[PDB]
RNA sequence: UGGAGCCGCCGCAGGUGCAGAUCUUGGUGGUAGUAGCAAAUAUUCAAACGAGAACUUUGAAGGCCGAAGUGGAGAAGGGUU
RNA sequence: CCUCUGGCAUGUUGGAACAAUGUAGGUAAGGGAAGUCGGCAAGCCGGAUCCGUAACUUCGGGAUAAGGAUUGGCUCUAAGG
RNA sequence: GAAUGGAUGAACGAGAUUCCCACUGUCCCUACCUACUAUCCAGCGAAACCACAGCCAAGGGAACGGGCUUGGCGGAAUCAG
RNA sequence: UGUUCACCCACUAAUAGGGAACGUGAGCUGGGUUUAGACCGUCGUGAGACAGGUUAGUUUUACCCUACUGAUGAUGUGUUGU
């Protein structure tokens, strides 16, 4: 419906960027009910919010 | 890599606003502020260049 | 009200 | 005051409203004069730009540099396959000028030619004609048809045939044949007429109107450029760097006091997509068709006396934006107004041509039928063939 | 309220207005005079087809810079436009009427445009920033519309 | 039409008659559905919500700023943004 | 110039076409300043190494004067702690 | 024309000239290509200006007229220029 | 040469002369006149002056009417096409 409050939370929770911050787009309606961070900690550790990881850059 | 800010609002690079690089526990580079180096005292006699000796400068 | 010119332009300058 | 420097002026303005023209197919303005003494015959024809190649052959003008010499020579062809009189149409003279006077059409019309009165053939129920031909085939009006020629017998001055296109053979995709009026100038009206009765729905095809080493006049519609700025359509000299608000201008349009422009100063509108009228373009070859016996004969175009090979004018590769020209075609030298499909009405001369130049006999060496998609060195496949030997598609 | 001009036959027909729609009042006019006088059947069906270009509006009167387009033939005139939104704000006009005649109970689909006016409604305002600190008015120019349909078959 | 006051005569009084003053204030046209909404490479596909999505959010792809930044933090200024 | 961290949605809109005029970039046969007030504009030049550098001079300079040569990829050798 | 400084003069100069070499679309002599525009559409949407207006020839006239005279003549509504 | 003008080279058939608000700046350029800076000379006690020399110096707007160029259309011919 619109998020973009989760994705800061999660943001500031994983202590990552934002980008890295991906959120399960299925489980949508379980996410807008993260109203709060704490909520958003239960989320990650269910695995509907996630960090991604770093976009590659080799050195090879 | 990780940058820093000042923790104080003393935005300006100054005498007073003197800093260090201190890893945590919590494994983040924050900046410490010091104190400023104090000199030992010098000699009364006037002649003598040196600063004094066994006085915690 | 619009410009039309600089004070040393002073159009039509016929000295 | 006076201009300083002389100059002639840019354009002409015997050419103008430079205007896109109202017609496509080019009409012929004026045919020539009819006389009496000479067979009936019609003056002129309907042609398909094709494209071009060169032509080498010795040319006999004593005299030059180039006197049995052989030289290379640009020339057009131009698909015209046989042309089908489908009406005739009487003018009488008057005194305000040439009034169209009476018109017969043929039994049958081809629907190459029924397109023609139709801006939409898929819709139309294709009735046109219908109730006319009736007339073809009972006594009442087949006697009606008789007088109505008989009129034109008495009366009418100058007769003309109607003929259209056989759209059909061109590669063209367009199926709706191009119409015309053709004039038959010959004998007396009524021989003139007789002809042309004759002649009706039946093929009359480019030999019959046009010879070798002829004059003629193309006529057809200029390759159209859009709007254009007064430098490209004028001609007008660019102005120079530094120039505020626009260079490809001309700088003062009138003087002052005749103080409204006039139509004789260069202004920026249509360019291309007139009408136009070339005259002289000698005719070099025409060409046969393809035909059968038992196998087929391509060999018979673009083959000469020194060459002998079995070269169609189609070059490799075929005519750009155009097709294989099967049918028979003429070559003229030099271009012709217009572009690749364009219909290019050709037409004889108003003129007494009797000049060195215009009478020269020609007898080609060499016809060009290299690609023209692509800087071409093959005449011919079979020729290609042997020169790369086998490839590894086989 | 007073509408201008009252039907012939109040009985048997229907009204519909709205006072002060933001919609640009010259276009809004004009294929207002294209749909007048159709069959309510057809004009929903032409303001359709403006929505999606498949049948313009002839600008007439307020036709400056207005081009040309073959879909005006139809009509005999040159310039033709495709009002979006006055469609549909007059979309919505035959709705609320059509509505109005069946609660009244008319034989919806007799209907025919007898009357409709567009009008000139007060003006929002709003501005412009311009060139050398000038500052100039912005103005929405809003339309009353109103309509009166028919029974007439 | 409107809905509460107004006039004729004889005298008295005047801040008493407008087309203009680049006049003052307000309002309105033509211009005109016009000029315009063109500085800094860039958008696309799906899904959600929703009366309604070129623009909202989510995912994917392609892109840019490219640590003297379009990143993170402060001073002055703002004053709840 | 390209990238990672981080940030963005192209800077007050979208769509379709690709005419003239424009604004900003390019390229041009042969000639090479004839253009023009005037080489304006753009173009040549350009980095490093190795040579090689005039008049004149306040002996400091002039000087990257001028003028030439080389430069990629790969496989080795030798030299420096 | 002599510290109202006279005469010089290396080095320097977004300074004023002149010429040469190279260089080039400055030019002969113009063409092509790219992007943003203009264009057309959806939405939005100003301004300056405006006695009335708006085809010409000549005439006379405050001695160069859209209006007057006498002639030429005159055909809706518009688009890009 | 900023020039109009003039002069000279070269070719040429000829290198005739003039007009159009001394045609033509919302066509350009702006080199010259003709602001403001400054330099010289002469004049002036001086501020300053100089058809005496020098150098530096913002060239605005069309989307109206017309005119012109192109482009749709218009009235008639019953309607349409040739
Ligand atoms: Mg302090
Ligand atoms: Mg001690
Ligand atoms: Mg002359
Ligand atoms: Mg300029
Ligand atoms: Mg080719
Ligand atoms: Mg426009
Ligand atoms: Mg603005
Ligand atoms: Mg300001
Ligand atoms: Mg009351
Ligand atoms: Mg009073
Ligand atoms: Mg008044
Ligand atoms: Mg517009
Ligand atoms: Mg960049
Ligand atoms: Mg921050
Ligand atoms: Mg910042
Ligand atoms: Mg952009
Ligand atoms: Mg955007
Ligand atoms: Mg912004
Ligand atoms: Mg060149
Ligand atoms: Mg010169
Ligand atoms: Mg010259
Ligand atoms: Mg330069
Ligand atoms: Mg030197
Ligand atoms: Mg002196
Ligand atoms: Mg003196
Ligand atoms: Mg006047
Ligand atoms: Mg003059
Ligand atoms: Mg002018
Ligand atoms: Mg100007
Ligand atoms: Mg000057
Ligand atoms: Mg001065």
């Amino acid at each position: 419906s619109m998020l973009r409050l989760q994705k800061r939370l999660a943001s500031s929770v994983l202590r990552c960027g934002k980008k890295k911050v991906w959120l399960d787009p299925n489980e949508t309606n379980e996410i807008a009910n993260a109203n709060s961070r704490q909520q958003i900690r239960k989320l990650i550790k269910d695995g509907l919010i996630i960090r991604k990881p770093v976009t590659v850059h080799s050195r090879a | 890599v990780q940058r820093l800010t000042y923790r104080r609002r003393l935005s300006y690079n100054t005498a007073s606003n003197k800093t260090r690089l201190s890893r945590t526990p919590g494994n983040r580079i924050v900046y410490l502020y010091t104190k400023k180096v104090g000199k030992a005292p010098k000699s009364a006699c006037g002649v003598c260049p040196g600063r004094l000796r066994g006085v915690r400068a | 009200g619009m410009w039309r010119f600089y004070t040393e332009d002073s159009p039509g300058l016929k000295v | 005051s006076h201009r300083k420097f002389s100059a002639p002026r840019h354009g002409s303005l015997g050419f103008l409203p430079r205007k896109r023209s109202s017609r496509h197919r080019g009409k012929v303005k004026s045919f020539p004069k009819d006389d009496p003494s000479k067979p009936v015959h019609l003056t002129a024809f309907l042609g398909y730009k094709a494209g071009m190649t060169h032509i080498v052959r010795e040319v006999d003008r004593p005299g030059s540099k180039v006197n049995k010499k052989e030289v290379v020579e640009a020339v057009t062809i131009v698909e015209t396959p046989p042309m089908v009189v489908v009406g005739i149409v009487g003018y009488v003279e008057t005194p305000r000028g040439l009034r169209t006077f009476k018109t017969v059409f043929a039994e049958h019309i081809s629907d190459e030619c029924k397109r023609r009165f139709y801006k939409n053939w898929h819709k139309s129920k294709k009735k046109a004609f219908t109730k006319y031909c009736k007339k073809w085939q009972d006594d009442a009006g087949k006697r009606q048809l008789d007088k109505d020629f008989s009129s034109m017998k008495k009366y009418c001055q100058v007769i003309r045939v109607l003929a259209h296109t056989q759209m059909r053979l061109l590669p063209l995709r367009q199926k709706k044949a191009h119409l015309m009026e053709i004039q038959v100038n010959g004998g007396t009206v009524a021989e003139k007429l007789d002809w042309a009765r004759e002649r009706l729905e039946q093929q009359v095809p480019v030999s019959q109107v046009f010879g070798q080493d002829e004059m003629i006049d193309v006529i057809g519609v200029t390759k159209g450029k859009g709007y254009k700025g007064v430098t490209s359509r004028w001609h007008t000299k660019k102005l120079p760097r530094k120039t505020h608000r626009g260079l490809r201008k001309v700088a003062c349009i009138g003087a002052w006091h005749p103080a409204r422009v006039a139509f004789s100063v260069a202004r920026a509108g249509q360019k291309g997509y007139h009408h136009r009228t070339e005259i002289n373009k000698k005719i070099y070859k025409i060409g046969q068709g393809y035909l059968i016996k038992d196998g087929k004969l391509i060999k018979n175009n673009a083959s000469t006396d020194y060459d002998l090979s079995d070269k169609s004018i189609n070059p490799l590769g075929g005519f750009v934006h155009y097709g294989e020209v099967t049918n028979d075609f003429v070559m003229l030298k030099g271009c012709v107004v217009g572009t690749k499909k364009r219909v290019l009405t050709l037409r004889k001369s108003l003129l007494v041509q009797t000049k060195r130049r215009a009478l020269e006999k020609i007898d080609l060496k060499f016809i060009d039928t290299t690609s023209k998609f692509g800087h071409g060195r093959f005449q011919t496949v079979e020729e290609k063939k042997a020169f790369m030997g086998p490839l590894k598609k086989d | 309220v007073r509408y201008s001009l009252d039907p012939e036959n109040p009985t048997k027909s229907c009204k519909s207005r709205g006072s002060n729609l933001r919609v640009h009042f010259k276009n809004t006019r004009e294929t207002a005079q294209a749909i007048k006088g159709m069959h309510i059947r057809k004009a929903t069906k032409y303001l359709k087809d403006v929505t999606l270009q498949k049948q313009c509006v002839p600008f007439r009167r307020y036709n400056g810079g207005v081009g040309r387009c073959a879909q005006a033939k139809q009509w005999g005139w040159t310039q033709g436009r495709w009002p979006k939104k006055s469609a549909e704000f007059l979309l919505h006009m035959l709705k609320n009427a059509e509505s109005n005649a069946e609660l009244k109970g008319l034989d919806v689909d007799s209907l025919v445009i007898e009357h409709i006016q567009v009008n000139k409604a007060p003006k929002m305002r709003r501005r412009t920033y311009r060139a050398h600190g000038r500052i100039n008015p912005y103005m929405s120019s809003p339309c009353h519309i109103e309509m009166i349909l028919t029974e007439k078959e």
